[PDB]
Parts: C-alpha cells; sequence; structure tokens
RNA sequence: CGGCCUCCGAACGGUAAGAGCCUAGCAUGUAGAACUG
C-alpha cells in the first residue's frame, strides 16, 4: 500500500498524523489473505486504530478500510448500496469466495488506483436520500475506548489509566450492539442499517394527491424576494409549467403544470430543499 | 528411562490369534496384568 | 545469603555503616521478586524491581556525592559487587537527569519513533496533568 | 577487550617451570625426521606406511 | 547505547512464566515456540564458557 | 636392530482405515455504536 483508506472520523484531527507500518501484518477478514497494516494514533488519549481490510477488499465496495462506512456518504453499506439501488453479486462460500477474491485481485491489478471497480461508478448517482442520511460532523466518539470490565465490576485499580471508558455498559438487548464485522461488510442484516432504513423512511418527503387533474402545486413559505420568473426557473425546464400564482397575501405559490411527472420531479425533489435565495418553500399539490 | 511400550501382539492377545504366526515380531501373550504405569498412577491417586 | 562476595578482598572501611541498609534493601528486593502476579504481574510485574534498584543506587549516590560520608574505594567495591549502577550514576551526574528513573527510560532505540518515554518530558510542557505511566518502570515523571 | 599481551621474562620463566609437566622436552625437529606432515603426505600418496604412523 | 539491567529483572520474568501453562502469558506461547530454531546457538554459547575447575 | 592389531546403531517397512458423536483446549482479544426544528 501507499496509505490507508478511511473517513475523516476514523482518519483524525491533528494536522500531523502518526501511523506505523508493518508489511504483511495480518489477514483481511474479506480477502482472507495477508495485508499491510498501518496503525494510526487517532486522538489525544483516543484508541490507536489500524487498517482492517485489504486495499482490494476496499476498492471492491468503496468503503472505509477502518471506519467501514462508505467514503462518499458514510452510511451502512447496505444503505448506500440500496440508495444507489445497487445489487452486488459477491460470492460467499469458502472455495467460491477464494476463487472470487483471486480473480478479483487479478482484475483490479489492471486498475490505476483512482476509483473503485465496476458498478461503483455506474451507480454514482448519489441520491438526495443518501445525501440527507449522510452525517454532517465528525462523530469522533469512535476513538473512545471500550468498557473497562474491571471498571464495570469495580476492579480497574490502575487509577485513571483504565484502558477503557469506565462508564455504564450498554444493555446488549439493543440491536445496535452485536453486528458481526463480516456481516456488516457483506451487508448482511445490519440492525444499524435497518435503523437507517426506518429513519430515511420516516424522514419527511413530499406527499402525492389523489386525482390526476390536481395539477396545481402549492409552495408554502415564499417571501417577497421571489419573482414569478424565479419560481419558473425553479420549475420551468423540469417539464413545462401551465401557470403560477405567487400569493403575496399569504407568501406562497402555485404551479399548474403541463406534465404531471414533471410536476412530480420538480416538487418532490424540491421538498423543503428547493433553496433559491435561501427561503424554505414547501412543495405540495394544491387544492 | 523407562522402556514404556511392551510388544504385545494385540491381535493375538485379544483374539488368541495372530495372522503372522511364527513371524509376529511381537510377543504372543494373552496375559492381562497391571502395567508399569497403571500401578504407579493408581497408588499415587490413592 | 547476601549477594555472596566474589572479589575475596576485604571491603574498604565505610561498608559497615551502609551495611544494614544494603542488607535490608537486598532482602526486600528478594521478597518483591518472589512476590505472585495477582494483577501486579504483566506490565507492572517489574514495576517493583527497578524501584528497588534505583532506590539502592540513589542511596549510594547520596552517600558518596551529596554527603561525602564514604570513601571512594569503599564505594568502588560496592559498585563492583553489583549493588550500585555505574552507568545510571554516570548519567545521574548530568544536568537534566538527576532523577532518571530507569536507565531504559532514555533508550532511544527502545521505541519505534526514536524518542524517550513521556516519563522524561517535564510536566510543565504537558500542562494536561493526566497521570503518566511509563510502561517500563511505571514511574511518574522522573523528570 | 583482552588481547595482545606483553609479559616479563621473570613471569615467563616461572610459568614455564610450572607448566613443565604438560610439555615436550624436545629442543629441535631432527626428532621428527620421517614423522612430519610432509612425510605422511608422501606415504598416503604412495600407499606405504611408516612403522608407527597412520594408514 | 543499549545498556545492561539488574539480573533480578530477567529472573523475575522467568520464574514468573515458569512453564507456560498459566493462561496469563498465552502469547509468549507462540514466541517461545518460534525461539526453537536458535536453541542450538544457546547451547554452544553456554557450553563453551564453562567454569574451568579452579574457579568456583 | 627391529616396530604393522578392520569393526561397534537407530528409524520406516509390523499389529487397519474410517464418518458420526461429545466435550476442554486452542485461538479471538478486534471493528463499530443513533440526532433536530
Ligand atoms: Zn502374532
Ligand atoms: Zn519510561
Ligand atoms: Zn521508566
Ligand atoms: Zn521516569
Amino acid at each position: 500500500a501507499d496509505f490507508p483508506i478511511l473517513c475523516q472520523t476514523c482518519l483524525g484531527e491533528n494536522p500531523y498524523i502518526r501511523m506505523t507500518k508493518e508489511k504483511y501484518g495480518k489477514e483481511c477478514k474479506i480477502c482472507a489473505r495477508p495485508f499491510t497494516v498501518f496503525r494510526w494514533c487517532p486522538g489525544v488519549r483516543m484508541r490507536f486504530k489500524k487498517t482492517e481490510v485489504c486495499q482490494t477488499c476496499s476498492k471492491l465496495k468503496n468503503v472505509c478500510q477502518t471506519c467501514l462506512l462508505d467514503l462518499e456518504y458514510g452510511l451502512p453499506i447496505q444503505v448506500r448500496d440500496a440508495g444507489l439501488s445497487f445489487k452486488d453479486d459477491m460470492p460467499k462460500s469458502d472455495v467460491n469466495k477464494e476463487y472470487y477474491t483471486q480473480n478479483m485481485e487479478r482484475e483490479i491489478s489492471n486498475s490505476d488506483g483512482t476509483r473503485p471497480v465496476g458498478m461503483l461508478g455506474k451507480a454514482t448517482s448519489t441520491s438526495d436520500m443518501l445525501l440527507k442520511l449522510a452525517r454532517t460532523t465528525p462523530y469522533y466518539k469512535r476513538n473512545r475506548p471500550h468498557i473497562c470490565s474491571f471498571w464495570v465490576k469495580g476492579e480497574c485499580k490502575r487509577g485513571e489509566e483504565c484502558p477503557y471508558r469506565h462508564e455504564k455498559p450498554t444493555d446488549p438487548d439493543d440491536p445496535l450492539a452485536d453486528q458481526n464485522i463480516k456481516d456488516r461488510y457483506y451487508g448482511i442484516n445490519d440492525p444499524v442499517a435497518d435503523k437507517l432504513l426506518k429513519r430515511a423512511s420516516t424522514m419527511p418527503r413530499l406527499d402525492p394527491p389523489e386525482d390526476k387533474t390536481i395539477t396545481t402545486l402549492y409552495v408554502g413559505g415564499l417571501g417577497d424576494t421571489i419573482t414569478e420568473t424565479d419560481l419558473r426557473n425553479h420549475f420551468y425546464q423540469f417539464g413545462e409549467i401551465r401557470t403560477i400564482t405567487v400569493v403575496q397575501r399569504q407568501q406562497c405559490a402555485f404551479i399548474q403544470f403541463a406534465t404531471r411527472q414533471a410536476a412530480e420531479v420538480a416538487a418532490e425533489k424540491s421538498f423543503n430543499k428547493l433553496i433559491v435565495n435561501g427561503r424554505r418553500l414547501n412543495v405540495k399539490w394544491g387544492r | 528411562r523407562w522402556d514404556y511400550q511392551p510388544d504385545i501382539c494385540k491381535d493375538y492377545k485379544e483374539t488368541g490369534f495372530c495372522g503372522f504366526g511364527d513371524s509376529c515380531k511381537f510377543l504372543h501373550d494373552r496375559s492381562d496384568y497391571k502395567h508399569g504405569w497403571q500401578i504407579e498412577r493408581e497408588l499415587d491417586e490413592g | 545469603m547476601p549477594k555472596v562476595k566474589r572479589s575475596r578482598k576485604a571491603p574498604p572501611d565505610g561498608w559497615e555503616l551502609i551495611e544494614p541498609t544494603l542488607d535490608e534493601l537486598d532482602q526486600k528486593m528478594r521478597e518483591a521478586e518472589t512476590e505472585p502476579h495477582e494483577g501486579k504481574r504483566k506490565v507492572e510485574s517489574l514495576w517493583p524491581i527497578f524501584r528497588i534498584h534505583h532506590q539502592k543506587t540513589r542511596y549510594i549516590f547520596d552517600l558518596f556525592y551529596k554527603r561525602k560520608a564514604i570513601s571512594r574505594e569503599l564505594y568502588e567495591y560496592c559498585i563492583k559487587e553489583g549493588y550500585a549502577d555505574k552507568n545510571l550514576i554516570a548519567k545521574w551526574k548530568k544536568q537534566g537527569y538527576e532523577n532518571l528513573c530507569c536507565l531504559r527510560c532514555i533508550q532511544t532505540r527502545d521505541t519505534n519513533f526514536g524518542t524517550n518515554c513521556i516519563c522524561r518530558v517535564p510536566k510543565s510542557k504537558l500542562e494536561v496533568g493526566r497521570i503518566i505511566e511509563c510502561t517500563h518502570c511505571g514511574c511518574r515523571g522522573c523528570s | 577487550t583482552y588481547q595482545r599481551w606483553q609479559f616479563t621474562l621473570p613471569m615467563m620463566s616461572t610459568l614455564y617451570r610450572l607448566a613443565n609437566q604438560l610439555l615436550t622436552d624436545l629442543v629441535d625437529d631432527n626428532y621428527f625426521y620421517l614423522f612430519d606432515l610432509k612425510a605422511f603426505f608422501t606415504s598416503k600418496a604412495l600407499n606405504m606406511a611408516i612403522p608407527g604412523g597412520p594408514k | 547505547q543499549k545498556e545492561d539491567m539488574p539480573p533480578e529483572h530477567v529472573r523475575k520474568i522467568i520464574r514468573d512464566h515458569g512453564d507456560m501453562t498459566n493462561r496469563k502469558f498465552r502469547h509468549d506461547k507462540r514466541v517461545y515456540l518460534g525461539a526453537l530454531k536458535y536453541m542450538p546457538h544457546a547451547v554452544l554459547k553456554l557450553l563453551e564458557n564453562m567454569p574451568m575447575p579452579w574457579e568456583q
């Protein structure tokens, strides 16, 4: 390798990062074979991390060789794949998996080291679903240590040097507790991923009306910095518009459309996020 | 040392019959008897 | 029963007043040596030994240099008989290294990046006061 | 390093006298006339054998 | 430079480990094993410095 | 004046092969860990 592949969270904060290398250090639980191991000092009194997957095992799905989440968005791989509608055929059984890994490394040897191989580019339409489920700031709780089992029973007699966060241990009844690393990599029943599914299912999106002839769309929360041509340029080449009523006595709008699916495109993509000159409009189908 | 495994043609000893006959390079012997370590171990555990 | 004496030559004549201190330090080195690792083994297993060693050789460091209560030739005998630590002492004699805990705490090769233990950095530069445990000695900011 | 010693002749003569037992009371090599490495090499090559020598 | 140690250091480690049965050490297991390739060096070294009977 | 003095012992080939079965060990010591108008 040249260096690891991991997100900013796993990657660190200080401008000068310190990581030690060992060639052929241990076994990628994916490629199953020896890899290089680079070990990075995450943060002040924060657990030193290490590279935990073959670089090819990484370029396969385009995820973090330490943080394990995708490198573009940073959600569970099950999620990110489905958010691209992506459907990978990676084999599972022992002999099948070894044959797959061998030919995979052969096929990746013909690469230039810039981007993951295969459908990872022909699924690069990062949907606003993924964009919105994407975390914003570095959830740097990751580099805090374990539960110092001594310090959970009382025993951690080393003073403050408990090797692990001497807090209350999580009740493993939580589905967010035991996610086998191999399953999390295979996209195999990640309960955290199902939580992201429930969250991105309950997260607000624009609603559909009943009758097809309701082609009037009310956009609530306009303000008096908007123009009718600006409401147009928001919803104009996204189809054809038939008319628009910019209600200044109520600070809203209403686009009567010329294509129903065009209306759907503009409005559903616009739900609360059509931010032209900074005003939170609400795209709905009018009365 | 203690020369540990005596040479007890086990086909003979258990079934009274060795297929090799005269050439069996072991000892034709059907005698059950406490060994060179059985007794040591039982007594010390006693 | 003591560290049986090899040279066969008679110890010079300040030995008799460090006598019981040396004897006792040896006895408790023996006891802290045979001491069982009930959570005091592993990383902290030798935490006690260097303690006793540095202890003894500091004692002799005083009693020859800071008091001059002892003869040169006696103290020579008492290094050559393995109580003291001639190299630890020849460093202790330095300007910033008065309390260097274990002579391995400045071994630059003993560490991957080519430094010393944080056991050597003076605490004022740290400003974080987080308890510092140099793994080797366990020591607490020798400097 | 413990190399390259120099010694006094008193020392040497005393030592000599002390190691007198494990030593050869020979003064020269006209003893080993037909009994030296080269004689043995010739013998070995000719398959002959000196009375008291190897074969 | 690399510098010497008190003998009691090693003595403590070694009487500590004893015969590697205690689940405490459990990794020096495999390092101990791997050290076998050099056991014929240790023996030659030990035996060529033996104490020459006039010294005790 | 004659001298002439080999050697040396162990292993395999010999007391089946098996699937199941069950439980120590032996290995692991990791990775992660949740959010709004
Ligand atoms: Zn028989
Ligand atoms: Zn230190
Ligand atoms: Zn130290
Ligand atoms: Zn120190």
